[PDB]
């Protein structure tokens, strides 16, 4: 299976690209908000059984110590790009120059594995749409969304899978460029809320987010340059504490 | 080695290339050309060992001729040289390099000035007013260095050579069965035929 | 080994003497020093028995291929190219050959070139190589003029065989004459070394020091 | 259309091209083997097509190395194949290992080879079904393998048309002599399940075929039934076929 | 990689109708620079605009494109594009003249035409470029593989309307200043949305200021594109 | 996966339609004098604005003795002519000395034949005029080259859409007894047959002339015109 | 829907691509086989296109010891007896030791199936007699594009060749004891072929016979030196 | 034989406040011959300046190497490299050929644009890096320039200051090393400005 | 490409060969005084220059050949079958027999590691001292077969037939000249000249000779004269 399974139709439309868009679709909502000292990401645990345990199920992914990762569309799909996601960092960066990737550079890069899926022969695009978050020395923080066809934009907030829309518009009214972390943490679980089904509590939802640097999270004091990841990954009793200020 | 120099003037280009080839005990030719055209106002000339010097000579050649058809247009001394430099400093890393040393001399049409690089087998490369590769330069530098000046003449410069050429003639033991010289100005590539007598 | 191979009116002369040696043993006095490439091209052998025997036999290959596809006589300077080519891919590796190839065409008139396991292409109208060489040259040198008659130029190139194979001790044997014209090229006799120099040395007067 | 090309999974989760590959199997000459006391013994029936045929010659049954043997049902060329594998496989695993494949051994190697032909749409799977075990370290073993890559662990087993007869016939001995049954035996045993299982094909004159491991007769290695032992049972055979 | 019976190129015809469905880019080439300005395709108010570079892209110093198709499949043949630029110039020491960039990225793009079975990749680039042979230029390169210079040219959403406009606005003694005003009227014209806001619009130039030498690329900002808008009187 | 293969019938489609891009494309005619060869075209147009002094024109040069011209899709024309190129300078070389034009078609003529036989790669969807004149000789060279690999020479011959009314133009307006013994009346002819379907146009056609020993020069749009001119006053004259 | 490919068993487990190669055979000439104790002889009829061509030689040379006679797709059989050239002289070579015909058989067999089992490829078109002499006697061999090999005391294979394999099938007792003296078995070689005949008799071109045995090296008798035996 | 020391040259960079001077010699000789008198081994991307002593050819090669690298991450990270980030680069980019390296002796030098904070670096062949908020020496006359230097300088000199001593610890160093000298060229770098001065000195 | 028909033979294989009697007519006959080749030029107009169009290449001195079909994919073949002469006379120092030629030829064809067959036949004519004078037909299916004469292309039924009663084992160079060219006017829709037919031959002593248009010239009027007797 040599030649590209994703081609051209006559409307003009690439077939595999908007299915693989209909999957993600289908998938459970996630959102990312972006305010001026900071970024949230949430999703919700899909308990698929209660017998299930929530935790070994990240959704939420740290990429490198200033970028993380949420989707909608095929969790599986997800998992390997990550992987992927993660060693393009080192490789095509980190042991190059030193330091980890710029958001958007990651976020490029990702988007270039996408796209191959998009093309090379004998593969399908990836049903999946990831929201990237993070931060970098000279471009600030960011959000970023990819699609199956490779194809990235940067947003102040947005929202994608089953309830974007809805979400969308929520998120269109609520934020404004002078928005403190702790408001769009508010704001991201009031949207989830919304979208969300049953229990809605610190083990149904996951946020992370992407702030101020975190040196007990380091491992290590003494090298004075790092002061620590920026990404930061909110606990069951940190985001119920919210909650109850709802 | 075999004597490879070159002047550049006001107007133009002078390349010297001793005529002689000796392989082993005696003296095969003594009417040898080791220079090429590169483009009609570029010319190269070469000194190494025995296969290398023409075989990358007209790799280069060819090379260059190729572009001036793909685009219709020739190279500047300065690019041409650029390729050439790559080419060297990519075979000083390879299986078997090309021991070959090079002097290219040009008219660029486009800055209306003439030019002369010196390239050696390493991928050296280093623009000058007049230079030579191997010995050649130990017994003519001195010369060239007093009485050299940048407003000489196309006549002026072939005295220089001429002298140059006498005082290798005299304290070189080779003998190198005298020199072909050729100059690049903006009207093309004429080899002045009188350098016996001039 | 003493070959030479130069350029005149009537075309091109080629002789070469016939000794092959492993050390002070001689081996033959009977080898073929002019590899036959095809009809109208010589090729002389020098450095490698089985490099030049080899690649020329192989270089007249190549020849012919080239006459059928282009339907026209390769000239000297293609034929020798191939040749000069093919060896520098090997330079290197240790191939040892010094030899002209030889060729009258129309479009070239005739031509010699002279080509080795360095890789050196050369045009030249007079070549000798081998250990004798020095000594074919001495009488070539002298001797030459353009304007000869095939019948002295035939001598000159004789003699100067003769001449290197009495003074090297590597060169001998018999020498091996060809003319090479527009036509094609004329073998002109294998002439034993022994017989030679005495009759030579009776007629021309020279060699005067030695006894005879 | 789910059956068309190999790796497909239909609707209902089967793998089409694999069970046509069994109709190949079925369609094919019968064969047994029955896991002794401290041994196995295998024979087939090979269809005698013509008098022309040079008598007890076109030898069906295989060793691989040693010690296994084996037989198979169906197209014959695929049974071959399998074996050189077999043949590759166990000599890999001596020349590092020292001591000869163990029978459980070689069959997970056959059989992860043939499973890999339901894996892509460019191969299709093999027609043959496979009995085969020898001696090891620790007992006899006996194992079919099927063209699904599907192998287990056999008291008896029978393939090819007249499978059924066969396996009927085969189950009376696990339940009549629980206890073993010598090589001996197994032999006659096999040769007569052999000519009752020939009734589902009952057409054709044939040429039995047996051969046997054991650790008493044949001290472990695989050999071939012939002469006295053979004619022994073919005679045992011919008196309870009636 | 097939020929249709009419002689066509099925996947390149298809690709080149996904290109019709995106955005409008247009490259106008003046007497001493040229302007390149696209309508960007989906937008929303939480877009953030401020740090986009969507479809227009800094292939070298000199030379720049405008994209109309799959910004990933752009992306890819970008970068090489970027990386022939710097080989070029390691070889010879001399930036790359816009045609041989151009006519290399459309050898690649004719590749996927001729051989492998991979799709023709979804885009069509207009290239605004400078050179000391030609001075400057304007490209353009679709699906096919196949390129041309203009004089103006536009790629995207409703090409026969904005070609239409330019070619009768256009006229050969032009300045940035008016290109610029041409762009945005044509843009304006051929949009399929409300009207032009800085916020859908991606605008840049590559002029060579008469105060010195070498010639300066200038993407414009956000704010900018909301200046020259008001100025041009589109409010 | 081949791609070209043979039909019911005996053609390999692919090489078949490739023609009919071909057929698709501009014109293209060549037609040689005694002692020259032209090659006119005519200019597409689409779309109209384009800026003439760069846009890749029509004939090419292969060497400085050889020219082609071509009739398809543009971009499969530009791998023929670098392959050309190339080997253009492969074989002087090797060979010292620089292509016949018989030479130079063959390579191209089998570049295309190969691209019919193997798998992955379709076509070219092109037919050239290959033109030139042979080192140290004068006699005129036009060949023709077409998808399926064929190649021969013309005394005059055209590709490219309505080439067969063109054709026919030639078929009875070149005789093989006074072939175009001018280059003017060379080109008269080029351009009369290019008038013929062209549709009167001044940039409309291109036209260039090729003399021996690389003597190769393409008409400015003006000289063109006068040709034109003085061939409606030979029509309007009657 | 199921003949596309050697890939595709068909719903009753069949491999039509195969069988369609089977039918390849049946539309090339008869040439038969059989042996003794101590020869073996091809008899292999010839045929022609035209009267002005040649009767495609049927009989090839594998060894000093060995050969096959062919019927279907010429070229197969060239693949497939040099291939069989190959491992003999491979055995002779390495171990000094005739290549067993058995052994042979057993190569093709092998050769043939991969052949049938993988995408893209395509059965061979072809079936051969293969006669030898070795350490163990005379031998004929029967090979089939399925990969199936089969010893015989004779056979034939080929358009009609049913009319000589049932003349083989009761001449047995009669052939499988010509010790001694090949022209006999020849004969009966011949014999064979003609109850397979239809189209005229067998001519001197028509003829092909090779034969092997004890002091009897592979031999191919063409044309005029089979004149004695029609 | 010794590739390190064929065609001679220096390089040598230091820091003062707020500023970082590099300074270099001229000459590029084969042996014993001088060839030329104009060969600088100082180049620059942006605000960064990269001086490489060694064998010319490669000189040549690395800097073309870096240019082209440094011009690619421009275009892909929409900003110019940093002085810590080119360091990094450098040394990874040797390392690369650590078994068949580029005998060159780099030496770094620039001033962050967001820090202002001075940065110079060193590394040897194949990617060892040395930094060193002092001075960096490297070609075949580093004992002459460590020596020097180590007397000269002192720390928080002004761009004015700072570039006699570097001037004197170039220029007297290189009047000891037979491969070195023929002209010295000097860089003061500042956050805002950068000077470009060429020196007088024994043509010898 | 590799498929086979329910009936037992390859498709693309099939089809190659109709591709083939669209093509030109080639004929060669084969005497004991030589093989002669003639072919039909077939100019898609006038303008076209007769001379350029090469349907009868030499392979070698004592081997020429007459091909038809799609020509380009020829080019291919004669490469190889020059380069496989030559080299058979660089190895060994002798002149390839037309057999193997021919065989080294057909070995090339069914290598289908190339899309698709060749669309066209050839008519290798030739000689050795071994098998004298020879005339073989090979075909895209790898097959190849010697012939007394035969013809290939658009007229190759009646020609074929019309050889089939003109050729005897007898004929003289000459006569077989004046066959082909009678044959060849026989099924050319064009009437018969110089410049659009040619002939050629291969003989011992001056081995592959293509005749000039002149030479032809003087048979076909020979052949006129003879022709309008009665
Ligand atoms: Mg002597
Ligand atoms: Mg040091
Ligand atoms: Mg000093
Ligand atoms: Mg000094």
């Amino acid at each position: 299976y040599s030649f590209s399974l994703t081609t051209f139709s006559p409307s003009g439309k690439l077939g595999q690209i908007d299915y693989a868009l209909t999957a993600v679709k289908q998938g459970v909502t996630s959102l990312g908000i972006k305010a001026t000292n900071g970024v949230v990401i949430a999703t919700e645990k899909k308990s698929s059984s209660p017998l299930a345990m929530s935790e070994t199920l990240s959704k939420v992914s740290l990429l490198t110590p200033d970028i993380g990762a949420v989707y909608s569309g095929m969790g599986p799909d997800y998992r390997v790009l990550v992987d992927k996601s993660r060693k393009v960092a080192h490789t095509s960066y980190k042991r190059i120059y030193g330091e980890y990737p710029p958001t958007k550079l990651l976020v490029s890069e990702v988007a270039k594995i996408m796209q191959e899926a998009t093309q090379s022969g004998g593969v399908r695009p990836f049903g999946v749409s990831l929201l990237i978050a993070g931060h970098d020395e000279f471009n600030g923080f960011s959000l970023y969304q990819v699609d199956p066809s490779g194809s990235y934009f940067p947003w102040k907030a947005t929202a994608i899978g089953k309830g974007s829309v809805a979400a969308k518009t929520f998120l269109e009214k609520r934020w404004n460029d002078e928005l403190e972390l702790e408001d769009a943490i508010h704001i991201a679980l009031l949207t989830l809320k919304e979208s969300v089904e049953g229990e809605f509590n610190g083990d149904t939802i996951e946020l992370a987010i992407i702030g101020d640097e975190n040196p007990d999270l380091l491992g290590y004091t003494g090298i004075p340059t790092d002061k620590g990841p920026r990404f930061r990954k909110l606990t069951s009793q940190e985001i119920n504490d919210r909650l109850e200020a709802l | 080695m075999d004597i490879i120099l070159g002047i550049r003037v006001q107007d133009s280009v002078i390349l010297a290339s001793s005529k002689a080839v000796t392989r082993g005990i005696s003296v095969l030719k003594d009417s040898d050309d080791k220079t090429r055209q590169l483009s009609p106002h570029t010319l190269m000339s070469f000194a190494g060992e025995a296969g290398d010097t023409v075989q990358f000579a007209e790799y280069i050649q060819a090379n260059i001729q190729l572009y001036s058809i793909r685009e219709d247009y020739e190279l500047s001394p300065q690019a041409v040289s650029s390729f050439v430099r790559q080419e060297l400093a990519k075979s000083i890393r390879s299986r078997r390099p090309y021991q070959v040393n090079v002097l290219i001399g040009g008219y660029d049409k486009k800055k209306n000035k003439p030019e002369l690089y010196q390239i050696d087998y390493l991928g050296t490369k280093v623009e000058l007013p007049y230079g030579a590769h191997g010995y050649s330069g130990f017994y003519t530098f001195s010369l060239l260095d007093h009485h050299y000046r940048p407003d000489m003449t196309t006549e002026e410069g072939l005295d220089l050579l001429k002298l140059c050429v006498q005082e290798l003639e005299k304290r070189m033991p080779m003998d190198f069965k005298g020199v072909i010289v050729k100059i690049v100005d903006k009207d093309g590539i004429r080899q002045v035929d009188d350098f016996q007598a001039q | 080994t003493t070959t030479l191979a130069f350029r005149f009116q009537g075309g091109i002369i080629v002789a070469v003497d016939s000794r092959a040696t492993a050390g002070n043993w001689v081996a033959s006095q009977t080898v073929k020093k002019v590899i036959e490439i095809n009809p109208f091209l010589l090729g002389t052998m020098a450095g490698g028995a089985a490099d030049c025997q080899f690649w020329e036999t192989w270089l007249g290959s190549q020849c012919r291929l080239h006459e059928l596809r282009e339907k026209e006589r390769i000239s000297v300077a293609a034929a020798s190219k191939i040749l000069s080519n093919l060896v520098y891919q090997y330079k290197g590796a240790g191939l040892s050959m010094g030899t002209m190839i030889c060729g009258y065409t129309r479009k070239e008139g005739p031509t010699i070139y002279y080509v080795d396991s360095d890789g050196t292409r050369l045009k030249g109208d007079i070549f000798c190589v081998g250990s004798g060489q020095t000594f074919a040259y001495g009488v070539l040198d002298s001797n030459y003029k353009w304007d000869l008659s095939v019948e002295d130029a035939l001598y000159l190139g004789k003699r100067s065989i003769l001449a290197a194979a009495h003074r090297d001790a590597y060169s001998g044997g018999s020498v091996n004459l060809y003319h090479v014209t527009e036509d094609g090229w004329i073998y002109h006799g294998n002439h034993d070394v022994g017989e030679l120099f005495w009759k030579v040395k009776e007629e021309e007067g020279s060699f005067n020091n030695v006894i005879g | 259309g789910y059956d068309l090309s190999n790796s497909v999974f239909s609707p209902d989760g089967r793998n089409f091209q694999v069970e046509y590959a069994v109709k190949a199997v079925e369609n094919g000459t019968t064969s047994i083997g029955i896991k002794c006391n401290d041994g196995v013994v295998f024979a087939v029936e090979k269809l005698i097509t013509s008098k022309l045929l040079v008598p007890q010659k076109n030898v069906k049954i295989q060793v691989v190395d040693r010690h296994i043997g084996c037989v198979y049902s169906g197209l014959i060329p695929d049974g071959r194949h399998l074996v050189n594998r077999g043949r590759e496989e166990a000599a890999s695993f001596k020349k590092l290992y020292k001591t000869p494949i163990p029978i459980p051994a070689f069959a997970d190697r056959l059989g992860q080879y043939v499973q890999a032909h339901t894996l892509y749409n460019s191969v299709r799977p093999f027609g043959v079904s496979t009995i085969f075990g020898g001696v090891d370290k620790n007992g006899a073993h006996l194992y079919m393998l099927e063209p699904s890559g599907s192998y287990w662990g056999y008291k008896g087993a029978a393939t090819g048309k007249g499978r059924q007869s066969a396996k009927a016939e085969l189950e009376k001995l696990v339940d009549h002599h629980p206890e073993g049954l010598s090589a001996r035996e197994a032999v006659k045993q096999a040769a007569k399940i052999i000519y009752l299982a020939h009734e589902d094909n009952k057409e054709k004159d044939f040429e039995l075929e047996i051969s046997w491991c054991s650790l008493s007769e044949t001290n472990g290695l695989h050999k071939f039934v012939k002469g006295d032992l053979l004619q022994e049972a073919i005679d045992f055979a011919q008196k309870e076929i009636n | 990689t097939i020929f249709s019976p009419e002689g066509r190129l099925y996947q390149v015809e298809y690709a080149l109708e996904s290109i019709s469905h995106a955005g409008t880019a247009i490259g106008i080439m003046a007497s001493d620079g040229i302007v390149l300005a696209a309508e960007r395709k989906v937008t929303s108010t939480l877009l953030e605009q401020d740090t986009s570079t969507e479809k227009l892209y800094k292939l070298n110093d000199k030379i720049a494109v405008a994209v109309a198709g799959l910004t990933a499949d752009a992306e890819i043949l970008i970068n090489t594009a970027r990386i022939h630029a710097q080989n070029y110039l390691k070889t010879y020491n001399e930036d790359i003249p816009v045609e041989i960039l151009v006519r290399r990225l459309s050898d690649i793009k004719q590749g996927y035409t001729q051989h492998g079975g991979l799709r023709p990749f979804g885009v069509s680039f207009i290239y605004a470029g400078y050179d000391d042979r030609y001075g400057y230029q304007l490209y353009t390169s679709n699906p096919s593989g196949n390129y041309t210079g203009w004089k103006a040219i536009s790629v995207g959403a409703n090409t026969s309307a904005a070609q239409t406009l330019l070619q009768m606005d256009y006229k050969d003694d032009m300045k940035v200043d008016d290109a610029i005003e041409l762009a945005l009227k044509t843009l304006s014209k051929t949009t399929d949305s409300s009207a032009l806001t800085y916020d859908r619009l991606e605008f840049a130039t590559i002029r060579k200021g008469a105060n010195d030498g070498e010639v300066y690329q200038k993407i414009f900002k956000p704010q900018e594109i909301k200046d020259i808008l008001v100025k041009t009187g589109i409010t | 996966r081949a791609l070209s293969i043979f039909s019911p019938d005996g053609h390999i489609f692919q090489v078949e339609y490739a023609l009919e891009a071909v057929k698709r494309g501009t014109c293209a005619v060549g037609v040689k004098g005694k002692n020259c060869v032209v090659l006119g075209c005519e200019r597409r147009s689409t779309l109209k604005l384009q800026d003439t002094r760069i846009t890749p024109s029509k004939v090419s040069k292969i060497d400085s003795h050889v020219v082609l011209s071509f009739s398809g899709l543009n971009a499969d024309s530009r791998i023929l002519i670098e392959k050309a190129r190339v080997e253009a300078q492969s074989h002087r070389l090797t060979l010292e000395d620089p292509v016949t034009v018989e030479y130079l078609t063959r390579y191209v003529a089998g570049v295309q034949q190969r691209y019919t036989q193997s798998g992955g790669v379709r076509p070219f969807g092109v037919s050239t005029l290959i033109a030139g004149f042979d080192p140290r000789d004068d006699e005129p060279k036009l060949y023709q080259t077409e998808p399926s690999g064929i190649y021969s020479s013309w005394s005059a011959q055209t590709i490219g859409r309505n080439s067969k009314t063109v054709r026919e133009f030639l078929e009875k307006n070149y005789d093989r007894k006074e072939p175009p013994a001018t280059v003017e009346e060379c080109v008269k002819l080029t351009v009369r047959s290019l008038l013929e379907v062209v549709q009167t146009g001044a940039k409309n056609i291109e036209i260039t002339v090729v003399k021996p020993d690389s003597d190769i020069v393409a008409l400015s749009s003006e000289e063109i015109n006068q040709y034109v001119t003085q061939i409606e006053q030979e029509k309007q004259e009657q | 829907n199921y003949d596309g490919d050697t890939v595709t068993f068909s719903p009753t487990g069949r491999l039509f691509q195969v069988e369609y190669a089977l039918e390849a055979i049946k539309q090339g000439s008869v040439t038969v086989g059989l042996r003794s104790n101590t020869h073996a002889v091809l008899v292999a009829l010839k045929r022609n296109a035209d009267e002005l061509s040649s009767y495609q030689k049927k009989i090839i040379k594998c060894d000093e010891h060995m050969g096959l006679s062919l019927a279907g797709l010429a070229p197969d059989a060239r693949v497939l007896s040099n291939y069989l050239r190959q491992q003999c002289n491979y055995s002779s070579l390495v171990f000094n030791r005739k290549l067993a015909v058995e052994r042979a058989g057993h190569l093709l067999c092998d050769k043939a199936q991969k052949n049938t089992q993988s995408a893209g490829g395509r059965p061979y078109g072809v079936g051969l007699l293969i006669i030898g002499y070795d350490k163990s006697g005379a031998h004929l061999l029967e090979f089939q594009p399925s990969g199936n090999v089969t010893e015989l005391y004779g056979t034939a294979i080929g358009a009609r060749s049913q009319g000589a394999k049932t003349y083989l099938e009761r001449t047995l007792d009669t052939f499988i004891k010509i010790d001694g003296n090949p022209d006999e078995l020849i004969k009966a070689g011949v014999e064979a072929i003609s109850q397979s005949l239809r189209d005229e008799s067998l001519t001197v071109d028509n003829l092909s016979i090779a034969i092997v045995g004890k002091d009897t090296p592979f031999t191919i008798y063409d044309g005029e030196a089979v004149a004695k035996y029609i | 034989s010794d590739p390190s020391s064929i065609n001679g040259g220096i390089v040598v960079a230091m820091t003062g406040k707020d500023c970082v001077a590099i300074a270099c010699d001229l000459r590029l000789g084969s042996q014993s011959l001088g060839v030329s008198n104009k060969f600088e081994k100082i180049f620059h991307y942006g605000h960064v300046f990269l001086g490489i002593t060694g064998l010319a050819t490669d000189v040549t090669t690395l800097n073309e190497m870096f240019r082209y690298k440094t011009n690619l991450y421009k275009l892909k990270e929409e900003r110019a490299i940093e002085p810590e980030t080119f360091t990094q680069l450098v040394s990874s980019s040797l390392y690369e050929r650590r078994f068949g390296p580029y005998f060159v002796g780099p030496v770094v030098a620039g001033i962050n644009s967001k820090s202002g904070k001075p940065f110079i670096a060193g590394f040897d062949l194949i990617g060892c890096i040395d930094e060193a908020k002092d001075f960096i020496v490297s070609g075949t006359a580093s004992d002459q320039l460590f020596g020097m230097c180590e007397s000269l300088y002192e720390p928080n000199l002004e761009p004015e200051d700072l570039f006699e001593t570097i001037s004197q610890a170039l220029l007297n160093a290189a009047d000891r090393d037979a491969l070195s000298g023929w002209g010295a060229v000097v860089y003061i770098i500042k956050k805002d400005e950068v000077v470009k001065r060429y020196l007088k000195m024994r043509q010898d | 490409v590799s498929t086979f028909s329910p009936e037992g033979r390859l498709f693309q294989v099939e089809y190659s060969l109709e591709a083939i009697k669209l093509g030109s007519t080639a004929i060669g006959i084969a005497t004991k005084e030589g093989v002669v080749l003639g072919v039909e030029k077939r100019a898609t107009s006038p303008l076209l220059e007769s001379d350029s169009i090469e349907k009868i290449v030499e392979i070698d001195r004592h081997i020429g050949c007459a091909m038809s079909g799609l020509t380009a994919d020829a080019r291919s073949m004669i490469e190889h079958a020059r380069t496989a002469a030559v080299t058979h006379n660089l190895y060994y120092d002798e002149d390839i027999n037309v057999e193997s030629l021919t065989q080294s030829v057909c070995d090339l064809a069914a290598a289908a590691a190339m899309s698709r067959p060749f669309g066209v036949a050839l008519l290798i004519a030739g000689h050795d001292a071994d098998d004298g004078y020879q005339l073989f037909h090979a075909e895209p299916s790898g097959t190849f077969y010697r012939y007394n004469a035969k013809a290939i292309g658009s007229g190759s039924e009646g020609a074929q037939a019309e050889l089939l009663n003109e050729w005897h084992s007898s004929l003289t160079l000459k006569e077989a000249e004046l066959l082909v060219l009678k044959i060849l006017k026989q099924v050319m829709e064009e009437k018969l000249d110089e410049n659009n037919a040619q002939l050629s031959c291969i003989t011992k002593q001056d081995g592959f000779k293509i005749y000039d248009n002149e030479k032809t010239a003087e048979l076909i009027k020979e052949l006129k004269e003879k022709e309008a007797a009665e």
